[PDB]
């Protein structure tokens, strides 16, 4: 009994106080054997809704849910600043046990330009490698402009920096000999 | 969320509240429901709903060749189509809403229970499966036919199974204890063992802990402790007997020496698995086939002090001091100094 | 004849 | 109640280990254990069961044939035995409590263990400035690193893994330096001028 | 000749296959009780055991133990020795003649208390369990052990020791005859007939006939094959309990009312093949009754194996959420 649970937002950004709208909705019937889970980056996760509609002790009342046919809602009425973390849905009726995708939530901030850095290769790469530091910027969906076809490029993403809720990105091109004197 | 079912045919469609029905000594909750017919379809037809009961009594010779003999134990069947005016006439919010849900398809239905019913306990079956239980059976049904009589019908019956549920209680007593003296012709000096439990009150998967302690004022010398869990599951109606069904045994090797104490905490912990496919093992009643727990203990009112048709469950522990000296009464004679002590082991409901 | 009974 | 996974770290494949789940504060016969694994990248996902109390046991599909799961009740403890150990193993482990007499769901929680199965041997690390500083070629992780002895627009990137089996580490400083390089499995400290 | 008198005329090869028969019989028996109070002892772990069954079981398979362990020494010395047929006193005679009478009435009483048990078991199931307990089922066996030890009396005191050879003083022809007048050991016989063999027969006859009725008509009015079985099972057992237990009482009466001008040499080794006949049908009866316990019953089957061993439409629900 192989039930696809499709979780939808995959991330979505709001405000302190707002109330975030998850939905899970389950490839088969499910009548009350739902549940959802949040989970901390580096930290065990901890058991929110239980059956659907009931709250599980020592969980605030600010989260709740429906049910419709398949598709379950987790409503939080008044979004806080602890509650920025991975949210996942469950089953727990049929063998195997499903899992959804995990949605986090993201702090809704201004639009900002990136401000670029450009890092040619050094000596000891060449004994090649560009890098791109995008500094100070939001969303995290930007273009990085290469100074020079594309190579193989490991983009390293950060957490996001509680000091002003920008993001910064790392993008390291790695790059043959002959690439040397085009960038 | 609500269970339905629909007939073969389709016409006839039952929806009930909930399959568990939880009761207590003085409350108990009440059935309710309603059943959607097709007035175009049942023409000229009556059609009841009844709430039955059963048992389907086992022998050893009938488990080879034999027929189930089957008892019903009460039966209460009220008129659904057409409506009875001398019927409840409030509804419940269940009711209610499926009322205006529905329409005038569907007529609302409701059923007591009376508070000397048995719980719903079946028997572990044997390594043979028949395909029909054994233990106490309830059902809803609700049937159409011209005659009351009419026991042939099958497509405009339906019929669904309940469990009656028991929880556990939350205002426990003291701490249960027991002891026994032992003294004998050969050796006059007494023998004292004694044995407490923790807690009265246990929860389904709990542990038990048992403090035994022996005074040994004769000569003879302590060989081994055995601790045995029973169930006293014990029949009314089929007859005048209780069966002593083994759950859990442990065996311990700790010695005393003569005229001298001892105190000792043992922990017990009876693992439903090693009793699998025991003949004479009662279990709460499922539905499917499914996996099932032990059977809850009966709370039965002190007040009344009546016998009650079907499987009352009662667990009790034993201790059996294993004492022998050599020659007293034998050389390869022993005293088993046993004393019991109830408890009750039952599921809590929050 | 026979002798035992 | 404390559940502690032990067990883990680096191994290779092919192998076999044990991961052990110490209990305490409570008793196995009133509960069921559950493992799961955490992908790099991916959600949980259910890998064993056992049910004391019914004495039942439940493999996932994807370790049936390799693991094998048994448990000391006068401990408390689950013992995991791995066999045929593959690259997609590498996981974090969560070893969990759930209720049996009600399926509450998953209610305690340890913190987990990490696994890496990798054939790769233990490499120091190469360091090079770029102004950035980046660490490559170093294996396994974890690297620590500090910028001017820790005195010094410092941005940490997290680590990725290369297509050779090595790990490689982005950290820069925004300015209009000294970096103190500590791979601490293997105790390598590389203090490169920037 | 002191022994030309007690010439019995047979066919050695006839005797040596009767004598691989009895002793295959005998080993056979033998092995079926000692298995079945193996289970019997095995089964007291049921809870809801009925210990009755087991009482009248285990009475039945004592029975025929000592039927068959009684039988056999003597009955071969009586076959193999037929030109001394007792070289033992008066006193072993009379013991023995009364012990095989005694455990041939008890082995009767049991088939008849095993068939009143199942009689009142399948037609009355309330009264049945109501009306009876272990204590009066022990009673009951008490009672009739003694019935059958009190009705084997008379052959203690109208037979005894004579020699009726052709030497007045010979160990050769030491033979257990009347001492006492044909006419009243006539009406002992007729007596021994009655309660041995007519009476058993009559109550098991009708006992089985009505169980075969009551079985026929209660679950019509694998279950139908099961009741084949049963109606099998109850015609088999009426069948071989008359054509095994006739001969007992037909050889004594063919002794007592053949007169001595009657008597020929053609009906004295008919007499003599008979009496090989009746104890061969003796062995059937004792027996047959575990290879149909076993038959009967399953697990009684599996226990025996493993001493064996050890020798060797539904439709799914639907819901709806209230909104």
């Amino acid at each position: 009994s192989d039930i696809q649970m499709t979780q939808s937002p995959s991330s979505l950004s709001a405000s302190v106080g707002d109330r975030v709208t998850i939905t899970c909705r389950a490839s088969q019937s499910v009548s009350s054997a739902v549940a959802w889970y949040q989970q901390k980056p580096g930290k065990a996760p901890k058991l929110l809704i239980y059956s659907a509609s009931s709250l599980y002790s020592g969980v605030p009342s600010r989260f709740s849910g429906s049910r419709s046919g398949t598709d379950f809602t987790l409503t939080i009425s008044s979004l806080q600043p602890e509650d920025f973390a991975t949210y996942y849905c469950q089953q727990y009726k049929y063998v195997p046990v499903t899992f959804g995708q995990g949605t986090k939530v993201e702090i809704k901030r201004t639009v900002a330009a990136p401000s670029v850095f450009i890092f040619p290769p050094s000596d000891s790469q060449l004994k090649a490698s560009v890098v791109c530091l995008l500094n100070n910027f939001y969303p995290r969906e930007a273009k990085v402009q290469w100074k020079v076809q594309s190579g193989n490029s490991q983009e390293s993403v950060t957490e996001q920096d509680s000091k002003d809720s920008t993001y910064s990105l790392s993008s390291t091109l790695t790059l043959s000999k002959a690439d040397y004197e085009k960038h | 969320r609500v269970f339905k079912k629909a007939s073969p045919n389709g016409k006839l469609t039952v929806y009930l509240g909930k399959r568990d029905f939880v009761d207590h000594i003085d409350l108990v909750d009440p059935v309710d429901g309603v059943v959607l017919v097709d007035p175009e379809y049942l023409k000229e037809r009556r059609v009841y709903v009844t709430l039955t009961c059963a048992f389907r009594y086992g022998r050893e010779d009938l488990d080879v060749l034999g027929l189930t003999f089957r008892k019903d134990l009460f039966c209460a069947n009220v008129q659904s189509f057409p409506p009875a005016p001398e019927d409840k006439k409030p509804l419940t919010r269940l009711q209610e809403r499926l009322i205006k849900k529905l329409g005038e398809h569907a007529y609302p239905f409701t059923f007591e229970i009376p508070p000397n019913l048995p719980c719903s306990v079946t028997l572990q079956p044997g390594p043979e499966d028949t395909g029909k239980a054994c233990g106490v059976d309830y059902e809803v049904k609700a049937f159409c036919a011209e005659n009351l009589e009419e026991k042939i019908h099958k497509r405009n019956s339906v019929r669904l199974v309940i469990r009656k549920v028991q929880y556990a209680p939350e205002r426990p007593g003291p701490q249960p204890t027991a002891e026994t003296t032992r003294q004998f012709l050969m050796s006059d000096k007494p023998l004292h063992l004694e044995a407490s439990l923790d807690k009265e009150i246990y929860y389904h998967g709990e542990p038990i802990s048992v403090n035994v302690h022996v005074t040994n004022n004769t000569n003879k010398t302590v060989k081994k402790i055995k601790i045995s869990v029973r169930q006293y599951a014990d029949i009314c109606l089929f007859n005048t007997a209780q069966y002593k069904c083994p759950v859990a045994m442990e065996e311990a090797d700790d010695t005393v020496a003569p005229s001298s104490t001892f105190c000792k905490v043992y922990t017990l912990t009876p693992f439903l698995c090693n009793n699998r496919e025991k003949r004479g093992l009662a279990l709460d009643g499922k539905l499917k086939h499914e996996d099932t727990n032990l059977a809850s203990s009966t709370l039965l009112r002190e007040g009344a002090n009546r016998e009650i048709l079907g499987i009352i469950v009662s667990y009790k522990v034993k201790v059996k001091l294993v004492v022998s000296r050599g020659g007293l009464l034998g050389d390869l004679a022993s005293s088993d100094v046993a004393v019991e002590l109830p408890f009750t082991l039952m599921h809590p409901k929050p | 004849r026979p002798y035992i009974l | 109640v404390q559940l502690v996974e032990s067990g883990g770290g680096l191994v290779q494949p092919g192998g076999s280990l044990r991961l052990s789940c110490a209990a305490s504060g409570f008793n196995v016969y009133s509960s069921s254990i559950h493992w799961v694994r955490q992908a790099p990248g991916k959600g949980l996902e259910w890998v064993a069961s056992i049910s004391s109390y019914y004495c039942y046991t439940y493999y996932a599909d994807s370790v049936k044939g390799r693991f094998t799961i048994s448990a000391d009740t006068s401990k408390n403890t689950a013992y995991l035995q791995m066999n045929s150990l593959r690259a997609e193993d590498t996981a974090v482990y969560y070893c969990a409590r759930s209720r049996q007499f009600w399926y509450s769901g998953l209610d305690y929680w340890g913190q987990g263990t990490l696994v890496t199965v990798s054939s790769a041997s233990t490499k120091g690390p190469s360091v090079f400035p770029l102004l950035g500083c980046l660490v490559k070629d170093y294996f396994p992780e974890p690297v620590t690193v500090s910028w001017n002895s820790g005195a010094l627009g410092v941005h940490t990137f997290p680590a990725v893994l290369q297509s050779s089996g090595l790990y490689s580490l982005s950290s820069v400083v925004t300015v209009p330096y000294i970096c103190n390089v500590n791979h601490k499995p293997s105790n390598t400290k590389v203090d490169k001028k920037v | 000749a002191p022994s030309s008198e007690l010439d019995v005329n047979t066919d050695i090869y006839s005797k040596v296959l009767v004598t691989a028969v009895y002793l295959a019989l005998f080993v056979v028996g033998t092995v079926g009780n000692t298995v079945t109070a193996f289970t019997l002892a095995r089964k007291k772990s049921l809870q809801s055991l009925q210990s009755t069954v087991h009482y009248h079981l285990g009475s039945l398979a004592l029975s025929d133990l000592l039927t068959l362990l009684l039988a056999m020494p003597v009955e071969l010395y009586n076959f193999i020795w037929v030109h001394h047929p007792w070289a033992f006193g008066d006193a072993g005679c009379r013991g023995y003649y009364f012990l095989r009478d005694a455990c041939t009435y008890a082995t009767a009483l049991n088939v008849a208390s095993l068939s009143v048990e199942r009689y009142l078991a399948i037609c009355h199931p309330f009264k049945a369990k109501t009306l009876m307990s272990r204590s009066r089922t022990k009673k009951f066996i008490s009672a009739i052990w003694l019935a059958s030890a009190l009705l084997a009396v008379p052959m203690l005191f109208t037979m005894g020791e004579q020699n009726r050879s052709a030497d007045g003083q010979h160990a050769g022809g030491l033979v257990c005859t009347p001492t006492i007048h044909t006419a009243t050991v006539k009406v002992v016989i007729q007596v021994n007939t009655f309660m041995s063999f007519i009476f058993p027969m009559v109550v098991i006859s009708v006992l089985n006939t009505i169980i075969a009725n009551k079985l026929t008509v209660m679950v019509r009015q694998g279950r139908v094959q099961a009741l084949r079985h049963g109606v099998r099972v109850l015609r088999a057992v009426v069948i071989a309990f008359v054509v095994c237990w006739l001969p007992y009482h037909v050889r004594r009466l063919m002794f007592c009312y053949i007169s001595d001008e009657q008597w020929t040499p053609f009906l004295y080794d008919f007499y003599h093949y008979f009496y090989m006949v009746t104890n061969a049908l003796f062995y059937v009866s004792s027996t047959i009754n575990p290879i149909l316990y076993n038959l009967v019953s399953a697990n009684f089957r599996h226990i025996f194996l493993a001493t064996l061993a050890c020798l060797c439409h539904t439709l799914s629900s639907n819901a709806t959420r209230e909104t």
